[PDB]
């Protein structure tokens, strides 16, 4: 319909491509009067914003509004929510401060953002923690507003899982910390994974206190929401190299694809609501001197260009685009985790140490260990689909599965190992107190020198890709020549099976 | 040196009162060169021009703190919103003075809003203080408004988390609808009579009419509401004896404005003591950056402690709300609002007036009208709960035992298994046997009636995950227990760990273990290693969603059988008996005495020799309830004599 | 807040609470057992007595050790000296029942039957072993 697309930005992007953004699209054009008006803006003060909104509503009765932003001012979305609560205009935010998450809305409000809620982002973070089997963790929050729903959703989600999340205490703060009694709350933390919910102005001080108290080891893990991960450029030195954050900022979907999706949602709602009643667009006459069929209760069943862009009762998206980023040793953010309809898709099933927070970390306990499938010793099975978790006697592993022969590319599909040697490895990890990254070999069987090249586990250990082969392995002369063995543990010679 | 202070105000007299409070704030606060200036705006009927007038006035004014005191004459909804949004854009503090909506408590919307009035949610705190006076522990919460009432429900569940005693039932619905009588019936059927309501005027008048239709003004009923229910047309139709809350000097505007101006004045004179002081500039000319000491000045306002005040001691909490507010506790003495109590923030003191209750005399309502009738659910267990269709008209054929003892049968209600597969009638039916006679002995012991019904689907109940959001739920008899449809499960229920975490257990009346039914070729129990890796010649399974499934899901070395028998689970035990009778199976995993009874029925059915998971059938119970002690004592009284032996002589020991 | 020093009384029975002397050559209980004490009156003339430290093992001792390793509580174990399990004599309980009722013992981990009067005066846990009455003949 009469739809305005406003871009309050700083990087100069032209406007006529937004006029072309509808032309070859809408192949089945059901509405009879659709005109888009693209505007650019450099000042986001609310007086001028409401003035331009009233001018566009007097500007040939614009019924749909699209607003984009590149800044971090999140109150502009709240002002648009107030504008939609009065003028009855469906308004769709895009990015920047236009899509930063606000909690609750009004039934007169028809403003809806393009972003994921903090509850869905908590589901995201607990899915990430489930996919690495990081079961024991801690929760540290502050007095930043929006914390009671966060802790409440975590307490419901732990009580809705077969995982058995062995959670430590929930640590809050009171004021700006004296480092006297909040330090007592921080010293009780001894588990690995810490979920931290605090603002960006507070997170630098809290992570500096954690680094000063030795809470930034590579055994430990720090996962934060999008509250601190704002500007990609602004990265202080106090962020630990190995921080895992989640944000909906995708570099693959720019502002043009987002406003294309917003125009698709608006045209889909206009063309689908026209099939029920004809005269749906009824704009307010003027902003000076003060409806049955609205799109507020019609936005649920929308699907344009295959994208499931459906909306929720709280105003969020049903299947929103999330991005899971890490902080490497290069002090930059790397896009790692992408998203299915409901579940996670990781680019790297291998989770490395990300050890170098700084040069002050000399420790070493992880051991790259390869094994091989033997039926009484190493049974490798699929993960249980009921829990998406290896059962407790099994351990996680990966397998570089190639579907077909010519393609060298394969996927490190996670599976579960059990048996005799797995019990030996677990008891050694209990006694010697070390960690490991157990995985399988794809070169073949145990070991054979194929023209001065060893294959399998011997080829892993000799070429130093694996530290040790804890898995089952026979011992003969040349294997004792090329590597070193331990004391034997089971009387395994050879034998002959007959009837 | 000047300080500008804005004010959104109603009248013209209180404009003069605001200017007089500015003049009094410059009286004793020192001979420093700072001054205080006053700026006042009035109403507009629409809110867009209200925000327009506020920004056009106060961008040019450069104010620090804004006082907003809208009285709702046409509409009671969201009139102080636009000034709050406009100054929260620049993070300028707004002191709300007349509004009390709990949506302002969430600072995720209003970034720089405070208020010197308490909202309705802290009334729930007083309602928590209503529980310690009369030793009440079970309440019934009816929330009408979905705008702010979820915050009051969250505050009530937060304050009852310290006692670890949840409400008996919470109910939520939509304002605007009238026919809410089913919610009142659900409030009726429970034993508690404490009713807690938070609503607007019209929905409160609606539920007052619908409660007057349903005898809810009588004896035992306790009605506990807030300020919005003791006024308007809801006051016209309010039930007598109701307990309500009222703000002391909550609409006294002059002293409230004066106390707020004193708060702002001491905040300013504390702000001038510090350095790095900036001013919020003319924001209309290209100013998108917020005021840099915004959170600093907000932290000054949050930690601003006061001992002075005309209304009283004003103090902000961690969320910017009025602490320790004095409340009036009002009673409705035959359509007369009578003050019967006062509320300081920590304790309640009633006056010399007596609290006349909605029922009869002045005695306090012990609001636990405990039920003599108990909802009983059970499953059709063939040696325990015989379920048999009626003979002539809803009645049981009087059958005798071998000694002439009449079989004590009861008229239960039995639905069929497949409700879409056949025309489903849900007819009453006859229930008797072992556990039924045990229940008849229990009802003979203590004076209570009962209503035996059956489960909708033939499952005991397992911790099963629902599809959306992967959430855990319960089904079966436990699913009908936790949903309030049942009160006491007298059934062959297997005691384990996962059930006792959520419900309570009496002491077990039956002691037995798991065993194997076969057709007679020895098997010798679970320790046959050839069944550890089964094949097409070892066809054995268990009942779908039984306790055996959970017991084999826990033990990891029994996982392989758990990955086999999951392909062949059956809906009930008798179907498995009929399947293994025709040699369509090879073994079956079930409890001891049931399979011994089936061996006493059919000689080809043979129980194995081994035995594992030596556990007990007890009575499935609710949470904290007065049926915990005497039920276990009555079962133990049945154990100390030979009554359990006589029940064994009825069916368990009885061979054929 | 120190509410975990749980005083526990137990009773000497052969299959459950094997009560042995400490090794006189090492003065240490063997590590698969637990320490205990017994208040033995040396002289019969007056009520003087000494708390001889001894060793305990068996079935319920393993239950106590697995409870101490699962719930993670401390426990202070000692034998009863007034006699057997207990019986209401002149409205005065004795034994383990008396040590729980008179609040000198927190819980009764040792072997103990269940009847109506005990469930009146104390509170049992869930039963962990099917132990009724029985008749021995030749
Ligand atoms: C102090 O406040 C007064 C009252 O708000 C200000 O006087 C107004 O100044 C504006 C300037 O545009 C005039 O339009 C109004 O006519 C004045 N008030 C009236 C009569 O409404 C005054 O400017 C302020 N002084 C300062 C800067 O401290
Ligand atoms: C409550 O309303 C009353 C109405 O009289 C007001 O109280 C008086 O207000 C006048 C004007 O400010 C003062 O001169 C008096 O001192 C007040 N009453 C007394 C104590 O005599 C006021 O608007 C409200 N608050 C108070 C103070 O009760
Ligand atoms: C409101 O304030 C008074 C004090 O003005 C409170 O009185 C104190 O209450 C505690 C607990 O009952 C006593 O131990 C103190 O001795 C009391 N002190 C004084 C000076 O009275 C009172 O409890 C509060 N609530 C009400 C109205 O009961
Ligand atoms: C459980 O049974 C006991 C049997 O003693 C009941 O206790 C008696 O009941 C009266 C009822 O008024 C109580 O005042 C006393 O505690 C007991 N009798 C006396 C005088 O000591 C108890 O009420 C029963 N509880 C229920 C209802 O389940
Ligand atoms: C901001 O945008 C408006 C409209 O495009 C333009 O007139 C103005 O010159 C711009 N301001 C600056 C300083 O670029
Ligand atoms: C949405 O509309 C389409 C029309 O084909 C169809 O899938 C169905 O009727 C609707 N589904 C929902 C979720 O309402
Ligand atoms: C969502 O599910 C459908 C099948 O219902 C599938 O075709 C589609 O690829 C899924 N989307 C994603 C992102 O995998
Ligand atoms: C491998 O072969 C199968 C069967 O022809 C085929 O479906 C699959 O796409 C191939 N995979 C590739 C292209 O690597
Ligand atoms: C290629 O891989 C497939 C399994 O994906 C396997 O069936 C086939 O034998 C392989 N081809 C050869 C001969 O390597
Ligand atoms: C609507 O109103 C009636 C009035 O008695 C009420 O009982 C019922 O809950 C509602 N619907 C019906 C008629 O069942
Ligand atoms: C209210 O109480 C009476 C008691 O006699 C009974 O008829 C019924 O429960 C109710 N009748 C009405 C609606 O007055
Ligand atoms: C306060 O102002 C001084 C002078 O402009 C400046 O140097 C200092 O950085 C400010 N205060 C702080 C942040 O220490
Ligand atoms: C409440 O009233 C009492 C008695 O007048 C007074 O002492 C107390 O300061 C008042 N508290 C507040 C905050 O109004
Ligand atoms: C329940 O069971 C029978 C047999 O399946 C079925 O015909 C009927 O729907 C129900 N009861 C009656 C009335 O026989
Ligand atoms: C039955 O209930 C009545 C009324 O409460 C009471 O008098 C009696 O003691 C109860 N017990 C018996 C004898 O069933
Ligand atoms: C969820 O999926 C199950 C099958 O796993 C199905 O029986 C059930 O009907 C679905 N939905 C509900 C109502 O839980
Ligand atoms: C018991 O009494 C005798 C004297 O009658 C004394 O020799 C002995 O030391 C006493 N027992 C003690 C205190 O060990
Ligand atoms: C009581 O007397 C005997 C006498 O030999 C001796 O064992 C000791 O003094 C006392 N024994 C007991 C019962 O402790």
């Amino acid at each position: 319909l009469n739809i305005a697309v406003l871009l309050g930005h700083s990087h100069d992007v032209t406007e006529r491509e937004l006029r072309n953004l509808w032309g070859p699209e809408q192949a089945t054009g059901l509405p009879l009067d659709v005109n888009v008006v693209a505007l650019l803006m450099n000042r986001t003060d609310p007086k001028s914003l409401i003035t331009h909104v009233c001018d566009l509503m007097s500007g040939a009765r614009i019924h749909g509004l699209v607003f984009g932003d590149d800044t971090d001012q999140e109150a502009v979305a709240q002002m648009l929510d107030f504008i939609s609560s009065q003028t009855f205009i469906p308004i769709l935010g895009i990015s920047g401060g236009a899509s930063m998450i606000m909690a609750d809305k009004d039934p007169t409000s028809t403003f809806f953002q393009f972003g994921a809620s903090i509850q869905q982002q908590a589901t995201v973070m607990l899915k990430i923690m489930q996919d690495y089997d990081w079961h024991v963790f801690s929760l540290v929050t502050t007095i930043f507003p929006g914390y009671r729903d966060f802790i409440s959703f975590i307490k419901t989600t732990v009580d809705n899982s077969f995982v058995g999340w062995d959670m430590q205490n929930v640590i809050t703060l009171d004021t700006s910390f004296e480092d006297a009694k909040t330090q007592v709350q921080l010293k009780k933390i001894h588990s690995s994974v810490i979920l931290l919910y605090c603002s960006k102005d507070e997170a630098v001080l809290i992570l500096s206190e954690a680094r000063s108290l030795g809470l930034t080891g590579y055994d430990f893990f720090w996962i934060v929401p999008s509250l601190v991960s704002g500007n990609t450029e602004l990265i202080p030195k106090e962020f630990p190299s190995g921080l895992i954050s989640v944000s909906y900022d995708d570099w693959d979907y720019s502002l043009e694809a987002r406003v294309r999706d917003g125009l698709g949602i608006l045209t889909t709602a206009a063309s689908s609501m026209l099939e029920k009643f004809s005269y749906i667009p009824e704009a307010k006459a003027s902003c000076y001197g003060q409806p049955l069929h609205t799109l507020h209760q019609f936005m649920v069943n929308v699907t344009w260009d295959g994208k499931d862009l459906s909306f929720t009762e709280e105003g969020y998206q049903v299947h929103p685009r999330l991005v899971v980023i890490v902080l490497n040793k290069d002090r930059e953010w790397e896009k790692v985790g992408k998203w299915e309809n409901q579940t996670l898709s990781l680019r790297h099933a291998v989770w490395p140490r990300y050890k170098s927070f700084s040069d002050c970390e000399p420790d070493d306990n992880h051991l790259s260990i390869v094994t091989l499938e033997e039926a009484p010793f190493v049974i490798v099975e699929d993960i249980d689909p009921l829990t998406e978790t290896c059962v407790r006697n099994t351990v996680p592993c990966r397998k570089f599965v190639k579907i077909n022969n010519s393609t060298n590319e394969g996927m490190n599909v996670k599976k579960c190992c059990k048996g005799f040697c797995i019990d030996i490895l677990k008891k050694l990890s209990r006694t010697v107190k070390f960690t490991y990254d157990l995985y399988l070999v794809t070169n073949g069987k145990h070991g054979k020198k194929v023209n001065n090249v060893w294959n399998g586990m011997i080829g892993e250990v000799v070429y130093q890709r694996a530290v040790m082969a804890v898995g089952s392995l026979t011992i003969n002369e040349e294997r004792s020549e090329v590597v070193d063995f331990s004391v034997p543990f089971v009387e395994t010679g050879i034998s002959v099976m007959v009837s | 040196k000047i300080v500008n202070i804005g004010a959104v105000l109603s009248t013209r007299k209180h404009e003069q009162m605001f200017r007089e409070a500015v003049n009094q704030a410059n009286k004793r606060h020192g001979s420093w060169k700072i001054q205080l200036n006053a700026t006042s705006v009035t109403h507009k009927p629409n809110a867009i021009q209200m925000a327009l007038s506020v920004c056009e006035d106060l961008i040019s004014s450069q104010v620090y703190a804004i006082l907003v005191s809208h009285p709702p004459t046409p509409n009671d909804h969201f009139t102080p919103t636009p000034v709050s949004y406009t100054a929260g854009f620049y993070r300028i503090p707004v002191l709300g003075l007349t509004t009390r909506m709990s949506i302002y408590s969430d600072k995720s919307i209003h970034l720089s809003f405070l208020r010197t009035v308490p909202p309705y949610s802290h009334q729930s705190s007083v309602w928590f203080e209503m529980m310690r006076v009369y030793n009440w522990n079970h309440i019934i919460l009816l929330v009408s408004d979905d705008h702010e009432g979820r915050a009051a429900q969250k505050r009530l569940e937060t304050l009852l988390e310290e006692r670890e005693s949840k409400a008996e039932k919470v109910l939520q619905f939509d304002p605007g609808t009238k026919n809410v009588t089913a919610l009142l019936m659900e409030a009726r059927e429970l034993e508690a009579r404490v009713i807690i309501l938070s609503a607007s005027e019209d929905d409160a008048a609606t539920v007052y009419r619908a409660a007057a239709m349903l005898n809810m003004t009588g004896s035992g009923y306790v009605w506990l509401v807030g300020e919005r229910e003791i006024s308007g047309n809801a006051l016209r139709y309010a039930p007598d004896g109701i307990i309500g809350l009222q703000l002391i000097n909550g609409k006294n505007e002059s002293a409230h404005i004066s106390d707020a101006v004193g708060v702002v004045a001491q905040a300013v004179h504390e702000l001038l003591e510090k350095e790095n002081i900036t001013d919020p500039p003319r924001g209309c000319v290209g100013n998108t950056n917020i005021w840099k000491t915004g959170p600093l000045f907000k932290r000054v306002l949050m930690s601003s402690k006061y001992a002075d005040g005309v209304t009283g001691r004003v103090e902000f909490n961690e969320d910017g709300d009025r602490k320790f507010a004095n409340y009036s506790i009002m009673n409705l003495q035959n359509r007369k609002l009578v003050q019967v109590g006062i509320y300081n923030g920590t304790h309640v003191i009633p006056n010399d007036r007596k609290i006349i209750w909605p029922g009869g005399e002045t005695e306090k309502p012990r609001g636990y009208q405990m039920s003599t009738r108990l909802k009983i659910v059970t499953i059709h267990q063939e040696p325990f709960v015989y379920v048999k269709p009626t003979m002539s008209d809803g009645t049981c054929k009087e059958e005798f035992t071998v000694n002439g003892d009449p079989v004590k049968k009861v008229i239960c209600t039995g639905p069929n298994d497949t409700s879409p597969g056949s025309p489903r009638h849900t007819v009453p039916q006859c229930c008797y046997g072992f556990c039924i006679d045990l229940l008849i002995k229990l009802a003979r012991t203590m004076n209570f009636t009962y209503e035996v019904h059956l489960v909708a689907d033939g499952k005991f109940g397992t911790q099963e995950r629902v599809n959306n959001s992967n959430k855990k739920e319960w089904n079966g008899m436990m699913g009908e227990l936790l949903s309030g449809q049942a009160d006491m499960i007298v059934a062959p229920l297997t005691i384990n760990n996962e059930r006792a975490q959520y419900i309570e257990f009496s002491k077990p009346f039956k002691y037995q273990g798991l065993t194997i039914l076969v057709k007679k070729e020895r098997i010798t129990g679970i320790n046959d290693p050839r069944l550890r890796n089964p094949s097409d010649k070892f066809i054995y399974a268990t009942v779908k969603q039984s306790s055996v499934d959970i017991y084999f899901r826990r033990q990891v070395e029994l996982s392989t059988m758990y990955r086999h028998m999951e392909k062949h689970n059956y809906e009930s035990a008798a179907e498995a008996i009929q399947a293994v009778r025709d040699n369509k199976l090879h073994a079956f995993i079930w409890d001891s005495a049931v399979l011994e009874f089936e061996a006493s029925q059919k000689c080809d059915l043979v129980t194995t020799g081994e035995l594992f998971f030596r556990s007990g059938f007890g009575i499935g119970m609710r949470k904290d309830s007065p049926w915990k002690q005497n039920v276990s004592l009555s079962i133990l009284k049945s154990h100390e004599n030979g009554f359990m032996e006589d029940l064994d002589k009825t069916w368990v020991r009885y061979q054929e | 807040p120190d509410d975990n020093h749980l005083s526990i009384v137990t009773l000497e029975e052969a299959p459950f609470v094997i009560v042995e002397d400490i090794d006189p050559l090492t003065e240490t209980c063997v590590r698969n057992t637990v320490p205990c004490r017994k208040f033995v009156k040396i002289n019969n003339s007056t009520n003087e007595g000494m708390n001889v430290k001894k060793c305990c093992k068996g079935f319920c001792i393993d239950i106590l050790k697995k409870l101490s390793r699962t719930v993670k509580f401390t426990y202070d174990l000692y034998l009863v000296t007034n006699g057997k399990h207990g019986k209401k004599v002149n409205n005065v309980w004795n034994g383990m029942i008396g040590e729980v009722v008179y609040q000198r013992a927190v819980m009764a981990v040792g072997s103990l039957t269940i009847n109506e009067e005990r469930s009146e005066v104390v509170d049992f846990s869930v039963p962990f072993v099917e132990t009724g009455i029985s008749v021995m003949v030749s």
